């Protein structure tokens, strides 16, 4: 049961402007990490898979690096539709948790 | 196309078994390819797994409910359905299933297509 | 040091491309269900995933095998009926004139003969409307067949309409249909499913217009096999049908006069009303608009200038010539020249075309077999839907800009190749050898 | 009920494929239109009956996963399995030794062939 | 002849109805008119061959009386032994146990697909 | 290129023929025309499908030389192993024993029937 | 030499209004007349 | 209607083979449904066994007369014989041929229908 | 991983007054529960095991309760010596996992 923590919990930032988000495990997870978004009211969307490759159909700005017990996203410039809450997961070993949730 | 759709009672008293049946229209459970998972979110909190179903009936529940929890997978008609035994006030929460591509080697746990999203109230 | 052994697995998913026999699934007619499979009331679809399949529209053995399942379910509804050899005689014919209208002049033609009855040493003078079509001049007038070949009668229990024919695979064989929407029919599909049966196909009959077909789910679609070359011919899907409503206003009456010992030839008796032209309307806006459209779709492949051209047919056969369809016991030659004249470049009235009724049908451009069909009593309506067209590109010195395409058919595997342009079939080969550690023993 | 999930396993890798050998098993054997039934039906159960021979032939009678004894030659394809089971698919591995598989077969024959013989021999001590 | 003393049993017990498998076994195989007996004979082919392809998926090919390694569950039926094979008959055994056929016909295919990965897994090391 | 050799060791001795029993196994599956074609086809697969029940029923499923443990009474036949496999053929085998042929096929059976019943009895304790 | 099974303590349910194998028969003589009837003359002269 | 009736010669020369024939009209031998035994009852004296014969040929016969004896079926032709060899003095008996409802174990041995009864004397 | 909580965090109490202690687990341990009573500056010494199992060596005092995924502590006259942390003990799956600990 691996327990994810995701700095900072809440963070307000303004539009074209870089930002990022860490996450870190207690245990080692190698490269088992997928980014999450869930925009209010609809189902989270999956950004981006296994820490850096970046899933089909989402916008370059969005990228993903780190290993061990430690990751994160990065946002090049910010957008207007780029105000939802980010999560964690891991993807290497039963049960997989996911994190706390940063609202941007 | 492929999209899921979740029924079942929204609001029920909070000491009974809780069903709830997803239906995927799209791709087949039968196939294995894909694993059909029931994650949960509670208001103010995070996501939380609570199991997976395969094609072939080799389930997992999360060790926090591997008592309390059951998912069947119907292949004839294509769907699965989660029932929740002794639903207590943290169950309050949105109860969402997902499609996992684990199904073949290729990637990992990969949760891609969400379905709406029901919150069942209790 | 490789250290690595043979492996044998049975019931592999592989398969390769192959022809083989399909069945019905159906679910008294010309085509025929009692000898038919019925289907299960709950079909399954399973939806590959990760697989992209190299489909083929133009080299697929179903629309062969449905064309010549289609002549043998002709051929047999049509052999337990009426041989009409006795009624090749000569004919006395005179033109109508009660109650008769512009158009229909040098029409049905009011013909008396003699003929055979149940008793062999016995003749009977009758007399039959007979549209101008099936006769042919020698003030005396034989039948079209009568130097080609004798007719069978089409027995009037027996319906015309279409029933779907839901094709099937045998045990060791798999029908893989492409969902991936704007497919061309050639290429790699990478939506697959496989499929237990395929769905409906009406087997409709009909040339320069698909009537009944199935509608593209995002826009007018052109297919064809080599669009650079003028020779092969363009089908284009609409993704909304165009509502036509052909109708036959003559109020015809069947009197059956016995020819001999059971069998009973059916002829036209009295014209009650006014005789008029049958006639078929197709909405003038509808037509507009579906006709953009595959303007715009056809610009998408020929350029974004070129001008586009719509002309009637070229010339040949009444047959190819016209749009010639068949419902409601009656076959209509419509002549289209109205909905294909128009040139395009960068309320509630409606296109009505004349209709030709026949009765010799010489169906499948064969010879030797014509299908003279009973009238049939009242008067007809028949609405139905327009969802493709077949176009042909006028070669030559089109070199230059102009671009004139023409409606086009004879052949009436178009009609089905614009039904099955998804569904392929292959064959499973379970057996399969891979390299493990294993070791026997 | 029994079709209910055929192929499906197409795009997965070989390896999580061999997982689900049975539904593909399952479904490999169930005037003139009664003929085209008939030879129908009759060519699948040739197709059934010549793979259900030439399995035996090799020993693996009645086994969906039965592994033999003979050698896997370099020659015939040099991936390892690290690249085999977990990078690639069944569909391509059988387009890459499509041209290589009558001499395995040979070589399984003999093989059993051998293995029978010498039971025999060793049985008769 | 093959059909010599067939069924027979019927009226035994399930014990002793289970000693002549064999007499019951044996049996199963052997214009318009020719479609007639030529269709029977394909039919009667090919339902033979579905029993022993389901047989084969069971991992009891080759074998009348092989018994396999699943549990029985207590819901099928709370008979004892001793009430079923020394006072129950087949066909009211088949008539009780109808509606859970293809339960345990599952369950028997995933066992044997379990144990032939169990086997494989064991002798790669 | 499968018929490679058929019936080539008719001449051979029945020890020397008993190594190339392959190549003559693999060989027995591969309007009014066609119902002709396919009756020969429907009757060829019968025949096969017969042997293979023959087969199963004495245990041998799956198997070319499958030798079973019913004693070999010498009334059948007189002739020492010396005089069997290096001095006859299999023809004149077959000639000489055609009338002790049904005995030796029951006799099987009911050996195979035993022996399962004894290994079930083995088995459940 | 015909054989015929004996079966002891077997009680079954037979229905003779139910039995498919007296519509086949009707139809198989039925068809054996119709085909026995092809080769044969056809007395469309007679008419007369 | 079930019958057995037995044929042979009903008076032999002592002192070689005596072959009785009982053949069934009614249930086959073939079925395992049955046993067929060979009771035996010489002048004042009681009931005697000898044997009996399946129809898959696991024959048993009496211990006294287990050298001298031999029981076949055939069920082809659905009849038993039986071989008693150097049959002294004291073989004149009434030979039966008796039933049993041993195969199908809801009962144990219970001879329920007899023969006619043949009067071999020797 | 089981993660052990303990409500209250941090409380104040005044001599010879009855308190408890509860404490929560993620999943159920079932009766497999040891509290300790690491006083400041010593090291931890065992109080309770097994739910309630009092441990010979403490005054009866001390009690113990609960079962499933609830349990609590209950000490019925407070000492001038019980002012010691209280913590949990997942003593029934490896690893062991302690609770955050309450001071008095
Ligand atoms: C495209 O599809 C449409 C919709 O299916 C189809 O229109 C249908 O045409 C058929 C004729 O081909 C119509 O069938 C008739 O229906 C009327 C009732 O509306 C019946 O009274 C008619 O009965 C006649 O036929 C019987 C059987 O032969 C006789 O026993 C009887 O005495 C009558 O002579 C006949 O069944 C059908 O109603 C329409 N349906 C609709 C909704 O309009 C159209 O024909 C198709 N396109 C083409 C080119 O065929
Ligand atoms: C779909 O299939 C393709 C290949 O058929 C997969 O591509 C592989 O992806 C893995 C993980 O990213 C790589 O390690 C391989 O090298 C890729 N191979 C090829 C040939 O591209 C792809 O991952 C599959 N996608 C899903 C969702 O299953
Ligand atoms: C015919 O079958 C019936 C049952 O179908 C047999 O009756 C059984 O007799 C035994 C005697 O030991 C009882 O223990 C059983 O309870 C009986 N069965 C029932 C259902 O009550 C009868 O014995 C059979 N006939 C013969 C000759 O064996
Ligand atoms: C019928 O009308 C046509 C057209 O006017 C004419 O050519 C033809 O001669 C007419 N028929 C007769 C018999 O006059
Ligand atoms: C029909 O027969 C009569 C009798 O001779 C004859 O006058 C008439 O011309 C015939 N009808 C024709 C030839 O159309
Ligand atoms: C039959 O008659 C028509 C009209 O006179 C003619 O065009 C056709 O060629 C004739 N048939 C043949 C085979 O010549
Ligand atoms: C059809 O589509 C395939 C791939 O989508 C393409 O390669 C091919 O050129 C297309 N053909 C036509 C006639 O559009
Ligand atoms: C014709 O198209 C309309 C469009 O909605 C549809 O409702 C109707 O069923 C179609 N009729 C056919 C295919 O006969
Ligand atoms: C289509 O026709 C043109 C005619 O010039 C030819 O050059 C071209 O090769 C054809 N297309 C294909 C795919 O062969
Ligand atoms: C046709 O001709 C017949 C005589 O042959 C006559 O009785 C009839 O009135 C004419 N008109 C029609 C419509 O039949
Ligand atoms: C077709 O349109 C014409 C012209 O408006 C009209 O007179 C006729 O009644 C219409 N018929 C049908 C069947 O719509
Ligand atoms: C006939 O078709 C026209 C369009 O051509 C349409 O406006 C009208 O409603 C149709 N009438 C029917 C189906 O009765
Ligand atoms: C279709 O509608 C447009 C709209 O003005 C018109 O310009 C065009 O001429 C119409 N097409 C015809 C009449 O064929
Ligand atoms: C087509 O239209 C032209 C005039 O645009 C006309 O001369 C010709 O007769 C029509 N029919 C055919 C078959 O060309
Ligand atoms: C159709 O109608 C037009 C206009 O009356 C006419 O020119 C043409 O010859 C007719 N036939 C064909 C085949 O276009
Ligand atoms: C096309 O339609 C127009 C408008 O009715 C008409 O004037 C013209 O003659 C038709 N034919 C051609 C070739 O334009
Ligand atoms: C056609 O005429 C007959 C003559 O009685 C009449 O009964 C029938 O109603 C007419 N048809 C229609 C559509 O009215
Ligand atoms: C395959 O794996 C083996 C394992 O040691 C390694 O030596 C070899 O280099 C690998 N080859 C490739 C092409 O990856
Ligand atoms: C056999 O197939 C392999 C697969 O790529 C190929 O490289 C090789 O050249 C082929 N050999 C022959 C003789 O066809
Ligand atoms: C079998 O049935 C019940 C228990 O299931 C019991 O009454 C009976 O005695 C059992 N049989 C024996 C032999 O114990």
């Amino acid at each position: 049961d691996i327990q994810m923590t995701q700095s900072p919990s809440s963070l307000s930032a303004s539009v074209g402007d870089r930002v990022t988000i860490t996450c870190r495990a207690s245990q080692d997870i190698s490269s088992f990490l997928n980014w999450y978004q869930q925009k209010p009211g609809k189902a989270p969307k999956l950004l981006i898979s296994s820490v850096n490759r970046l899933e089909s159909g989402v916008p370059s700005r969005f990228s993903g690096s780190g290993s061990g017990t430690e990751f994160t996203l990065t946002v090049s410039s910010l957008q207007p539709e780029d105000f939802a809450t980010y999560s964690c997961q891991q993807c290497g070993s039963v049960p997989y948790t996911f994190g706390q949730g940063t609202t941007l | 196309q492929v999209q899921l759709q979740e029924s079942g009672p929204g609001l029920v008293k909070p000491s009974e078994t809780l069903s709830l049946t997803c239906a995927v229209y799209g791709s087949s459970i039968s196939g294995g390819y894909f694993y059909w998972h029931w994650i949960r979110q509670a208001p103010g909190k995070g996501l939380e797994w609570i199991g997976d179903v395969y094609f072939s009936g080799t389930t997992g529940y999360n060790p926090s409910l591997k008592r309390r929890v059951r998912i069947s997978a119907d292949t004839s008609k294509n769907q699965f359905s989660l029932n929740l035994r002794s639903v207590t006030a943290a169950d309050t929460a949105v109860y969402f299933c997902a499609r996992d591509p684990r199904g073949g080697g290729w990637v990992p746990n990969r949760f891609d297509v969400w379905g709406a999203g029901v919150l069942v109230t209790v | 040091a490789e250290n690595l052994w043979v492996t044998v697995y049975y019931g592999v998913p592989v398969w390769k491309d192959a022809e083989t026999t399909l069945f019905c699934a159906s679910d008294h007619n010309v085509w025929a269900t009692h000898a038919c499979v019925p289907t299960d009331p709950n079909p399954q679809e399973i939806h590959l995933e990760n697989v992209t399949e190299e489909f083929n529209m133009w080299k697929n053995n179903m629309v062969e095998q449905m064309h010549t399942d289609i002549i043998s379910l002709w051929d047999q509804s049509l052999k337990p009926c009426v041989k009409l050899t006795p009624l090749c005689v000569t004919l006395q014919c005179t033109n109508v004139t009660n109650n008769i209208t512009d158009d229909m002049r040098g029409e049905l033609k009011n013909c008396s003969f003699n003929m055979t009855t149940e008793l062999r040493d016995k003749k009977q003078k009758v007399y039959s409307l007979f549209y101008r079509l099936d006769v042919v001049q020698i003030k005396e007038y034989r039948l079209i067949n009568c130097n080609t070949s004798a007719c069978t009668q089409a027995c009037p229990k027996v319906s015309f309409e279409p029933i779907p024919i839901h094709y099937c695979a045998p045990a060791g064989f798999a029908i893989l249909k492409c969902k991936d929407k704007k497919f061309n029919g050639t290429g790699p599909c990478p939506s697959v499913s496989t499929v237990q049966c395929t769905h409906g196909i009406k087997p409709v009959v009909s040339t320069q217009l698909l009537l009944n077909g199935s509608l593209a789910e995002e826009e007018v679609m052109i297919r064809s096999e080599n669009i650079t070359n003028n020779a092969k011919n363009i089908l284009v899907q609409f993704n909304t049908p165009v509502q036509i409503n052909c109708t036959r206003p003559n109020n015809n009456t069947r009197k059956s006069i016995r020819i001999g010992p059971g069998q009973a030839f059916y002829a036209t008796g009295d014209i009650i009303g006014d005789i008029r032209q049958a006639h078929c309307n197709v909405s003038k806006a509808t037509w507009n608009e579906t006709l953009g459209k595959v303007v715009k779709q056809l610009r998408k492949h020929f350029g974004n200038n070129t001008i586009i051209r719509f002309a009637n047919s070229s010339g040949g056969d009444l047959e190819v010539t016209t749009h010639s369809f068949n419902c409601g016991g009656e076959f209509f030659y419509c002549n289209t020249s109205g909905l294909f004249n128009s040139t395009w470049i960068s309320s509630n009235d409606s296109i009505t075309l004349p209709c030709r009724i026949k009765q010799i049908i010489n169906m499948w451009q064969r010879i030797g077999q014509c299908m003279y069909a009973p009238p049939i009593q009242g008067v007809i309506r028949c609405v139905s839907n327009i969802t493709g067209l077949i176009l042909t590109r006028d070669g030559g010195s089109t070199n230059s800009t102009t671009e004139t395409f023409r409606p086009g058919g004879g052949d009436m595997r178009d009609n089905w190749r614009s039904e099955l342009y998804k569904y392929k079939v292959v064959k499973i080969e379970p057996l399969g050898v891979a390299p493990t550690r294993c070791k026997r023993r | 009920a029994v079709f209910l999930g055929f192929l499906g396993a197409a795009g997965s890798t070989m390896g999580a494929a061999s997982m689900t050998l049975t539904v593909q098993a399952r479904n490999l054997l169930s005037t003139v239109w009664g003929i085209k039934q008939l030879q129908a039906r009759v060519l699948a159960v040739e197709r059934y009956l010549r793979d259900q021979q030439l399995l035996g032939i090799w020993g693996c009678s009645g086994k969906l996963i039965c592994c033999t004894n003979v050698p896997w030659n370099s020659s015939w394809s040099n991936r390892n399995l690290s690249e085999i089971w977990d990078n690639m698919t069944w569909l391509q591995w059988d387009k890459e030794i499509s041209n290589y598989t009558q001499i395995i077969y040979g070589l399984l024959e003999e093989s059993q062939n051998q293995q029978e013989k010498n039971e025999q021999d060793l049985l008769a001590l």
